[PDB]
């Protein structure tokens, strides 16, 4: 058999379906004939409307007690998460490391993030 | 790329594991450089 | 192998976004492509007569500079002025060719040593 | 997409380079190249031969670096959004440091120039030294430079349009137009009244026309290049840094002319 | 904004108040006495009784500590703890002066 | 291993071998350093016999070897090459074999220094390069363009790497930091990378046409020719003052965190401080001429020249304020780098207010050329840059390698190098406002009993160096043993007085910074998943 | 001609460092490394004469 090229984001699965097929003959290559890996990726997903590579800001929205700890997902089995506040900026900044196994608490807010890990590596 | 890591892993030389001394190497590099400038003062005074 | 291996977590793909980027794109071009016939009409409308009278001024003098070095290559050696302090200074000769010539040194206009 | 699928990839745009030999390789190359010109300037050496080798490794140590930076860039595809914008920046900064050099020269010309030494004459050129016309050679290299930027964004939106034959062509007439720049530029050297080492006019005229001239050389071949990845499909329509570096930099070179020219030609005679 | 005294007052009875478990309760002891105020003893007592919520003696301990600490006269430490004198007593912490005896 | 360290193109490897280069070279810069200080003991030739020109060739040997080769690597290149992608959360920096270029283009201009060293005669035109002392006519010989071709080498260096450090913390950011929450020696590196980037073009033009005039006959500085050597000096110092802004900046970056982290408290007004190390950094450019107040400049540019210099003692000011403000009300937890914080405090105010007595045209008179500018120069760069180097080192080393340091050892390394600092730098304000030249190997013997003292000094200040090579020894085979006896300090924030001892070892690191939660020696590419900040 | 993705397809799928992955790669690569360490042994070499004062005969 073959790969495909993997036309939108539910399609692809590996690195060697994001290569697509080249330009014709005397035309100039568009983005989505020739662009291969991350970068087709990040192609697709722009066409999709999904941005990959998530730049959202840690949710500070509330204040996150043990029993109701504010999730944030991570692909590792922890990540780092600097807290200032219960709003954005409220005390300085307060770098913390959630893992799988141990909450995080913040110390200045009591501010408690759970990690919640993807994973499958 | 996956190299190792850990508390050896992060620097250049050989410190553990290891058939010489490591103080040997680990004085040696910088008595060498404390000798550069005697060396440049031989050759211009041999000069 | 995990539970969290199969749990699409992407969001929806149906913002405006979308349809703003590939819009976008078109805009992009649709616009590039008439800017580009407005540099046609200004490449070939003002570059090509510009290029070509200031080509023949060009040859002009530069035909009467190849006759003024041609008739400055008759000249005799004590004819040649009086080359100045600041002119043509050896502080320690070249390390190419011989010595006393430089890298696109003209023998006919700079004969001073 | 799912989590396994998702879980694959980079997480973060930003390019993680593979191990290669090319930093210490031009490294190596560069010492060389001081050590040989230091000993071949002072006679150590015999012939200019040890310059001229390295000189050459120098040069091919730098090719086959951007050898691997178009094959990341193309056929492993690194460069993404975040990479583009970063690699657009980092040209930018290298620009505005060449422009800074350009801004020593012009602080050299403007000091031996607005004070005229006793010895030269207490004029400006000194006495002796009849200074290039502006209107006859280097009034044509301005305007073919002009004309090159105008090529350049016409065929550069010739590029994103899609049209591959007018975007081919404004880039192969633009290379054609500054190696025309370079060859009026060697005949200027070469049919010149003075020398470098005719005083400060010499010295700090020729060293600013020739860190110029190298400019534009280095230019040209980034116009081949750039010509040659066109020509073999590397470009696409919304996919080129090759490009856009090299048009800012045609356009930087043109300014940078435009000064010159002005300064050394219209204020120096 | 600045805080008024009294809305500081306010504001770490209602934390104290709210605190429940013992990082909780040592964190808002910790931002409590680092201000430049030594609390007024009702935040004192509500901090003693949630120390006593959650069921550890020596934070309530340490709250005499470091108003031992805090406090910027040796007089005034005793206008405290004579003024939480049934409320030390109700608990039954002691001092750490009189805890190790030297 | 051969690819990880020859071929490497990831930061922290990079960081380490820019710190290993400057470190070897900062030890050659202290033994040409002792040498100077031993030849200038007592008047007549001691140790060098005769040879005036051996003993200038080592004078700028140790300027331009503790300048751009210990100082400068180890500042810029080891500190922002570990630290700059880690505390902003960068995965690895952008351009990395830009990053390799740098470090392994460092070397080589340790090497042809050195062979300018070996060959003929030797540079001996000071640090300063200046015409005609440095053209053809004086210096022979193929030494001075070995000298120029290093000063080129640790140029492309110092460019490149601020071009990398310029568009990593630009582009590279993690996805909570806006540009007003960075740290301050994130914000340090920057201003630096740019005060770098607009300097070294003027560096390389003043330079090269220096290399111009020695092998290519022309005239740019030869006065037979009509060329002027106060272009030299305009040039060459519109590099220099941005240098020593360059060189100092990143210790304001460093001090600002040993501070707020051995205080216990953030630091006073952040903002005002990324303001002030800008502000600092945009008038540096203008004050340039203040070292050519000798040369003839005209009075009313010498009277904009000192208030131009004098208006950079207020951003000075108020960094060195609000750093007491950061110490004062907090709890001191005094190791090693809190000590090397207070005496980088007090030392550095000395040396600047001796640079505020130096910038005033009409003393510049009595002071041009004498100790006295070296001993504000060498106290601005000797504890502003070496006092923060060992801030950084004994600060961030635990973390970066792993392994904790004998701290007893690191303290009696700390006063020995205060009281020798001290006991070195202070006689020679002395020499100097006596009147005392600068770069001679032989004085009249009225200078004598301060060269005594000082010459005494320089032995304390290089056992303090034997001393800190070996905790470097110490701290490589023992840290595993140091971290589980008490011969160290293994937390570096005790708990508060209210913190149970359990409820501190869950939460064991308290920092306003990424680095210090990070594993002792951190991954090779951490950052999977990009660290996210509200 | 257009072999960006026969190129990108023997590029990817390659356990090769990046400077060999191409078919014309030791075409290169191999009097590269020869020029190289000659352009790097010769002016090394040439380093005692340098510090001795032997001068380069001119014949
Ligand atoms: C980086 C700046 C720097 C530093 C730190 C020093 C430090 C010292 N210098 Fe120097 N010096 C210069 C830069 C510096 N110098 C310059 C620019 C000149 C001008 C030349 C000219 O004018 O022509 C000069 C000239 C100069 C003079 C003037 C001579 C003259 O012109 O007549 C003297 C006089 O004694 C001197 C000696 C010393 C001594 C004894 C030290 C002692 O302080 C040595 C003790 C220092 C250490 C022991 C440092 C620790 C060692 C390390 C390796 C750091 C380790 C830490 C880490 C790696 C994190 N040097
Ligand atoms: C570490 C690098 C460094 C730094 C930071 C400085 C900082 C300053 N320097 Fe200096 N300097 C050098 C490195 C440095 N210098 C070198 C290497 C030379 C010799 C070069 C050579 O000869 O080759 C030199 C020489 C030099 C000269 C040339 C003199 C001469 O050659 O004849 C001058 C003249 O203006 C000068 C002045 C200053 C001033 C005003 C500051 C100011 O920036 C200092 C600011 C700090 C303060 C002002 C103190 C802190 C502020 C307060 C405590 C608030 C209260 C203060 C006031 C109200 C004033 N120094
Ligand atoms: C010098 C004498 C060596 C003798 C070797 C004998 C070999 C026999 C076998 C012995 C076992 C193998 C030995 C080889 C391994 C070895 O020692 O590493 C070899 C290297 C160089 O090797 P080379 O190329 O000169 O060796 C020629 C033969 N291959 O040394 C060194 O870098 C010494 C470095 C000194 C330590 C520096 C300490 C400071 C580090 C600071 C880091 C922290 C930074 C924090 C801030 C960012
Ligand atoms: C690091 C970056 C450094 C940046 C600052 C560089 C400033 C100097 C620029 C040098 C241009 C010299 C030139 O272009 O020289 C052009 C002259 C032209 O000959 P002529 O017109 O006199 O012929 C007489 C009749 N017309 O060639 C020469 O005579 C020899 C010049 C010296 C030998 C070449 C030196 C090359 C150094 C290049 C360094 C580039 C980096
Ligand atoms: C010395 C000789 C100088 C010759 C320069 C040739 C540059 C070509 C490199 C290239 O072409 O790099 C291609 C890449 C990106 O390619 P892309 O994404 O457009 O590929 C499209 C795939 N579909 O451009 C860059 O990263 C930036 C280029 C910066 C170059 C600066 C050169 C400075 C040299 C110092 C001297
Ligand atoms: C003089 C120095 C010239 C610097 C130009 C840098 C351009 C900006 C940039 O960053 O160009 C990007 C490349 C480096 O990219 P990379 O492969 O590290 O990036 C990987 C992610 N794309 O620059 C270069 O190839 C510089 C090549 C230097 C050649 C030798 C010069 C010696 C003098
Ligand atoms: C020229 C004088 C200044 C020189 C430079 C200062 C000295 C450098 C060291 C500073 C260390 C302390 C800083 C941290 C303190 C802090 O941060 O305090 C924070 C407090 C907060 O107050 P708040 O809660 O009411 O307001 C909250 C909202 N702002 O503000 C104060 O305390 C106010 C202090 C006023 C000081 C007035 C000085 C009066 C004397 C002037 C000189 C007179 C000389 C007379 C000689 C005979
Ligand atoms: C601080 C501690 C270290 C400082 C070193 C001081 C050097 C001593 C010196 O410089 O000694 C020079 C003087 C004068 O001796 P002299 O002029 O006869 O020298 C002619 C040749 N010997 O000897 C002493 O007075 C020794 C007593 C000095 C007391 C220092 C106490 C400091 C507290
Ligand atoms: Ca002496
Ligand atoms: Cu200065
Ligand atoms: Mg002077
Ligand atoms: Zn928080």
């Amino acid at each position: 058999p073959v790969v495909k090229t993997a036309q939108n984001l539910a399609e692809v699965n590996g690195p060697e379906t994001l290569i697509g097929p080249g330009a014709k003959e005397g035309t100039v290559p568009t983005d989505l004939d020739q662009e291969t890996g991350l970068a087709r990726l990040e192609l697709l997903g722009k066409l999709e409307g999904i941005d990959v590579f998530d730049t959202k800001p840690l949710d500070s929205s509330r204040k996150g007690t043990m029993k109701d700890p504010i999730i944030i997902e991570s692909y590792d089995d922890y990540r780092y998460v600097g807290c200032t506040g219960s709003p954005a900026g409220s005390h300085t900044i307060m770098w913390l490391k959630p893992t799988v196994n141990e909450v995080a608490r913040c110390w200045e807010c009591g501010s408690v993030y759970k990690l919640n890990p993807v994973g499958v590596p | 790329v996956h190299f190792k890591d850990g508390v050896y892993e992060n620097i250049p030389f050989k410190v553990k594991g290891r058939k010489t001394p490591y103080a040997l190497s680990h004085f040696g590099f910088f008595a060498i450089g404390f000798a550069v400038p005697f060396v440049a003062c031989y050759v211009q005074l041999k000069k | 192998l995990p539970p969290n291996a199969l749990k699409p977590a992407f969001g929806p793909p149906d913002k405006v976004a979308a349809q703003k980027f590939k819009e976008s794109l078109m805009a992009t071009e649709k616009h590039a492509k008439d800017t580009s016939n407005m540099w046609v009409k200004i490449s070939v409308w003002v570059a090509l007569p510009a290029i070509a009278l200031t080509a023949v001024n060009t040859y002009f003098v530069e035909k009467e500079h190849a006759e003024h070095r041609e008739h400055l290559k008759h000249v005799p050696d004590s004819e040649w002025p009086r080359d100045y302090e600041f002119m043509n200074i050896r502080s320690k000769p070249f390390f190419w060719g011989d010595g006393d010539k430089t890298l696109f040194w003209n023998p006919v206009v700079n004969r001073h040593i | 997409m799912t989590h396994l699928e998702r879980s694959r990839h980079q997480q973060h745009p930003f390019h993680m380079v593979m191990p290669s030999p090319w930093p210490i390789v031009v490294s190596f190359a560069l010492l060389s190249l001081a050590l040989s010109t230091a000993l071949t300037m002072h006679g150590y050496i015999g012939n200019m031969n040890m310059v001229y080798l390295a000189l050459f490794v120098l040069l091919t140590s730098s090719i086959l670096w951007f050898r691997d930076i178009v094959a990341e860039a193309t056929y492993l595809g690194d460069h993404t959004m975040a990479v583009r914008k970063g690699i657009n920046l980092g040209f930018l900064m290298f620009v505005l440091s060449e422009v800074l050099i350009f801004a020593g020269l012009f602080w050299a010309y403007f000091h031996s120039a607005m004070s005229p030494d006793v010895t030269l004459g207490a004029c400006w050129p000194p006495v002796g030294i009849e200074a290039v016309q502006p209107t006859e050679l280097p009034l044509l290299n301005t305007i073919i430079l002009l004309s090159s930027g105008a090529t350049v964004t016409y065929s550069h939106h010739a590029l994103i349009a899609g049209n591959r034959n007018k975007a081919l062509s404004g880039l192969l007439i633009t290379f054609w137009l500054i190696v025309i720049f370079v060859t009026c530029q060697y005949i200027e050297y070469t049919n010149a009244a003075f020398t470098i080492s005719d005083g400060v006019y010499g010295s700090v005229f020729y060293a600013g026309t020739g860190l110029h001239f190298l400019h534009m050389v280095m230019l040209a071949a980034m116009l081949g290049v750039n010509y040659w990845r066109m020509r073999n499909y590397h470009l696409t329509a919304g996919h080129h840094v090759g490009y856009e570096t090299t048009i800012i930099y045609t356009h930087v070179l043109d300014v940078i002319w435009l000064f010159l020219y002005v300064v050394f030609y219209w204020w120096g005679v | 904004d600045e805080e008024t005294f009294e809305e500081f007052t306010a504001r770490y009875e209602k934390e104290f108040d709210e605190a429940y478990d013992l990082f909780e309760v040592q964190r808002v002891l910790n931002n409590c006495f680092s201000y430049d105020l030594v609390p007024a003893p009702a935040v004192i007592e509500k901090a003693l009784r949630a120390a006593r919520r959650v069921n550890d003696l020596p934070t309530a301990i340490r709250v005499f500590e470091a108003l031992k600490y805090k406090v910027e006269n040796e007089d005034q430490y005793k206008a405290y703890l004579d003024e939480l004198k049934d409320v030390r007593q109700e608990l039954g912490v002691p001092l750490k002066e009189e805890l190790f005896p030297s | 291993m051969v690819q990880r360290w020859l071929y490497s193109t990831n930061a922290k490897d990079i960081a380490v071998l820019y710190f290993m280069l400057a470190i070897f070279s900062g030890m050659a810069g202290t033994a040409m350093s002792l040498i100077i200080r031993l030849e200038l003991a007592a008047p007549g030739s001691q140790y060098l016999h005769g040879n005036s020109q051996l003993f200038n060739v080592l004078v700028v040997g140790h300027a331009v070897l503790m300048i751009f080769f210990l100082v400068m690597p180890a500042l810029i290149g080891g500190f922002g090459n570990y630290l700059l992608p880690l505390m902003i959360g960068a995965t690895d920096t952008a351009f990395p074999r830009i990053n390799n270029i740098a470090f392994w283009v460092l070397p080589m201009g340790l090497v042809c220094l050195v062979t300018s060293t070996l060959v003929e005669s030797g540079a001996g035109t000071g640090w300063t390069v200046y015409p005609p002392l440095s053209s053809i006519q004086a210096h022979s010989g193929p030494s001075v363009d070995l000298a120029i071709f290093a000063l080129h080498l640790t140029s492309i260096s110092s460019l490149l790497g601020a071009i990398n450090f310029i568009v990593t913390t630009l582009n590279m950011r993690t996805n909570g930091m806006t540009m007003h929450k960075l740290p301050l020696f994130v914000w340090s590196i920057f201003i630096t990378a740019f005060l770098l980037l607009l300097s070294l073009p003027v560096l390389s033009a003043g330079i090269t046409m220096l290399l111009l005039d020695r092998n290519f006959n022309t005239s740019f500085f030869e006065v037979s020719g009509g060329g002027d050597p106060i272009l030299y000096e305009h040039l060459f110092w519109f590099f220099g003052h941005p240098e020593v802004y360059i060189l100092i900046i990143p210790g304001f970056g460093i001090i600002s965190h040993v501070v707020s982290t051995y205080s216990k408290k953030p630091v006073f007004g952040e903002i005002s401080m990324v303001y002030a190390m800008a502000s600092i950094g945009l008038l540096g450019f203008l004050v340039w001429s203040h070292h050519m107040y000798i040369v003839g400049l005209d009075a009313d540019t010498r009277a904009y020249f000192t208030s131009a210099t004098m208006i950079i003692a207020i951003p000075t000011g108020i960094k060195i304020f609000s750093w007491l403000a950061t110490i004062h009300g907090g709890s001191i937890r005094l190791a090693t780098p809190m000590l090397y914080a207070i005496a980088f405090l007090f030392l550095f105010t000395m040396g600047g207010l001796t640079g505020v007595a130096l910038a005033n045209a009409s003393l510049d008179v009595a002071f041009h050329d004498t100790y006295y500018v070296v001993g504000h120069f060498h106290y601005v760069l000797s504890m502003g840059a070496i006092f923060s180097l060992f801030a950084g080192y004994y600060y961030w080393s635990p973390q970066i390698l792993g392994l904790n340091y004998n701290e007893k050892l690191a303290q009696i390394q700390f006063w020995l190098i205060f009281i020798g600092a001290n006991v070195i730098f202070f006689p020679m304000h002395f020499l100097g406002i006596n009147g005392m030249p600068r770069r001679i190997p032989d004085y009249p013997d009225a200078f004598a009993g301060w060269n005594y003292v000082a010459s005494i000094g320089s032995f304390i200040a290089t056992l303090s160096l034997f001393l800190f090579i070996y905790i470097l020894y110490d701290q490589l085979v023992n840290g595993l043993n140091n971290k589980v006896n008490n011969k160290s300090v293994i937390y570096n924030k005790a708990p508060d007085f209210v913190e149970s001892n359990t409820i501190f070892n869950l939460n064991t690191v308290k920092s306003s910074s990424i680095e210090f939660l990070l594993t002792s020696p951190p991954a090779v590419h951490s950052f999977n998943t990009p660290a996210v900040q509200s | 001609a257009n072999k960006v993705i026969q190129l990108q397809k023997i590029f990817q799928s390659s356990t090769k460092p990046l400077w060999w992955r191409h078919p014309r790669s030791a075409l290169y690569l191999y009097p590269f490394y020869a020029i190289f360490a000659v352009a790097v042994v010769t002016p090394l070499l040439y380093i005692p004469n340098a510090i001795r004062g032997i001068k380069a005969k001119k014949a």
